[PDB]
């Protein structure tokens, strides 16, 4: 669980006996882990990470879809319709 | 298959014929390759005038 | 090893129900014959993980769902014993073999194939632990180079075999360190065949087109699908990265591509889709484009993941050529150019030009689509600022990280 | 009866166009594809379509 790109954190900042505690109290002054709560509170478990093939775990690239909807059935209705116009022109 | 039955100036039909082929598949690289094969197996002299024409 | 790349195909149809119904129920011909052949039964129970009331599904070992439209993929009981019986036999007569070729001398030939062989009937039957076990320790016994490379690509190939992009990836990092290694050519042009398929099952497809088309000048048919499945690969990919330019001199800087002429459905459809982006006549383009998708991303085992996809970054790249070379269009011309309507056509240019990828405007008052595409230093600019924009940010957070601590 | 002269004839409409166009485009700016068309002795869409590949 990290941040944006997960290596250029993990490379920026390692722990510290020193910094152990004041990173705690950054967490708890939120109050709580926020991961965790989110579960309870909603009284159900993720379906809808389960949106697009991407969304549920990141084992491919990008595609810059988010509702990722087949436009094979769309452009063949075009292609058909318009040639019968063309047809009876 | 046949250089173990090979003593014949009947390799040299086959060299040539099959640039042929290869023009018409359109790769030209090996029909390139066996042309020249070809012509070297014919720059020994035995060779008749319909050889040296195709 | 060669029936494998076989069925793993024909069950990918039937785990759809999207693909032809001919094509599902010869499908389920090819794999059910090859059952009692090769044992292919154990992995026909993984063909069920893939559903749980999701359609493909008429299994009798499982649960039957007649709200499906496969009803040829039965799990009948004749085939669940025939698995136990030949199961059984099989592992009782290997062993008996393998523990007296052990105990005969020499590590380096004799214990090292015996275990080699184990490997070879369980990465047959689709169980892969066991095959991965019993390989591990071919692999530590003093062999040559040739052999490890060659037990590496048949573990990466059940990877394949289960269609799970995920068992592949780390095998193929392994081959990539020890082709160096074993500065082997022979096993390299296999390497390049297996490679270029798993660029193309992620969306590397830059990499992937380099690839295959390598795998034109030479195939290799050992544990590897067809050379008609090779070349609608190298056409797929080309299209995708290459515009005209490129992709015109790259099939025809491509005689090994021309001599395989198109022999099959899935390869017409992708080789008449070349043609027509490079010749710069769209006409046909519209309506290959759906044949494409029907024919090749759908039945592969590789594309439908990318299905939507293709057909995505397909619809920007051929309007893209038509806009660089006019200073303006009229929408009836251009909806004419492509063989579509006017009205349909604006629909897939209104997704193009907010992201600002495909740079063109559409004066509907006038009826022109101009083109703000900048061809002149203000391009070079655009490039520049983002570059350096990171750069600085790259910086300040390098920077101040190091002075705190 | 030959092939070999219809791939080839493609071939010969391309560049004995080429050279035919450039010369009469060469001092213009803002010319008409209709006033093309009739000197170049071809039809006024086959311009437009000449002049997109190159």
């Amino acid at each position: 669980m990290s941040t944006d790109v997960a290596a250029a954190q993990a490379q920026s900042k390692i722990d510290l006996t020193k910094k152990k505690n004041e990173e705690i109290n950054k967490k708890s002054l939120e109050e709580d882990d926020e991961f965790e709560d989110f579960p309870i509170d909603t009284w159900a478990n993720g379906e809808t990470i389960k949106s697009n093939a991407v969304t549920q775990t990141n084992i491919w690239e990008e595609n810059w879809d988010d509702v990722e909807v087949d436009d094979d059935f769309t452009n063949e209705l075009k292609a058909e319709l318009d040639r019968y116009k063309r047809e009876n022109q | 298959e046949f250089k173990k039955l090979d003593d014949k100036p009947s390799l040299v039909d086959v060299h040539l014929l099959e640039s042929k082929v290869y023009h018409k598949l359109r790769n030209l690289a090996k029909s390139k390759a066996s042309l020249t094969a070809a012509r070297t197996a014919a720059n020994s002299i035995y060779c008749p005038t319909q050889t040296v024409a195709e | 090893r060669v029936p494998n790349y076989e069925v793993s195909e024909k069950a990918f149809l039937l785990t759809q129900s999207k693909v032809s119904i001919e094509q599902r129920k010869e499908a389920a011909e090819f794999v059910l014959a090859k059952i009692k052949e090769e044992e292919m039964a154990p992995y026909y129970k993984y063909l069920c993980e893939e559903y749980l009331v999701n359609n493909g599904q008429s299994d009798l070992e499982h649960d039957e769902k007649s709200d499906s439209l496969n009803e040829w993929i039965k799990f009948d009981q004749e085939l669940y014993n025939e698995l136990c019986k030949k199961n059984e036999s099989k592992i009782k007569e290997l062993n008996e073999k393998i523990q007296k070729l052990e105990e005969d001398d020499e590590g380096e030939l004799e214990q090292a194939q015996a275990w080699i062989n184990l490997g070879e009937y369980y990465a047959q039957i689709g169980d892969k632990d066991n095959a991965e076990k019993t390989l591990g320790k071919s692999l530590s016994k003093a062999i040559s180079t040739g052999a490890k490379i060659d037990v590496m690509l048949t573990i990466a190939r059940l990877g394949f075999f289960y269609n799970d992009q995920l068992y592949v990836k780390e095998k193929l990092e392994a081959v990539n360190s020890m082709i160096e290694k074993g500065g082997d050519w022979e096993r390299r042009n296999r390497y390049k065949t297996y490679y270029g398929i798993h660029c193309l099952a992620v969306r590397n497809f830059k990499e992937a087109a380099k690839l295959l088309v390598d795998s034109l000048a030479t195939f290799t048919s050992i544990e590897l699908t067809s050379y008609e499945s090779i070349a609608t690969y190298a056409s797929v990919t080309g299209l995708f990265t290459l515009e005209r330019t490129d992709l015109k001199s790259k099939v025809i800087d491509s005689p090994e591509l021309l001599s395989l002429i198109s022999t099959t459905a899935a390869l017409q459809s992708i080789s008449s889709l070349t043609i027509s982006l490079y010749a710069s006549d769209y006409a046909s383009y519209f309506p290959y484009l759906l044949e494409t998708y029907a024919n090749v991303l759908i039945p592969c085992k590789y594309l439908n993941r990318h299905a939507d996809f293709f057909v995505r970054e397909m619809r920007r790249k051929v309007y893209a050529q038509l806009l660089e070379s006019y200073k303006t269009l009229s929408l009836k011309s251009m909806a004419s150019a492509f063989g579509v309507s006017v009205a349909f056509l604006d629909n897939d240019l209104g997704k193009f030009i907010p992201n600002k990828q495909l740079n063109c405007v559409i004066d509907r008052v006038n009826g022109i689509v101009e083109t703000n595409r900048p061809d002149n230093k203000n391009a070079q600019y655009h490039l520049l600022v983002k570059q350096g924009d990171g750069l600085l940010t790259k910086l300040q957070k390098y920077g101040a990280a190091v002075r705190l601590t | 009866g030959d092939e070999l002269t219809r791939s080839h004839f493609n071939a010969l409409y391309d560049t004995l166009l080429e050279s035919n166009l450039c010369k009469i485009i060469e001092p213009f700016e803002c010319v008409e594809i209709s006033h093309i068309s009739k000197i170049i002795g071809l039809d006024t869409q086959q311009v437009e379509g000449k002049l997109s590949q190159m």
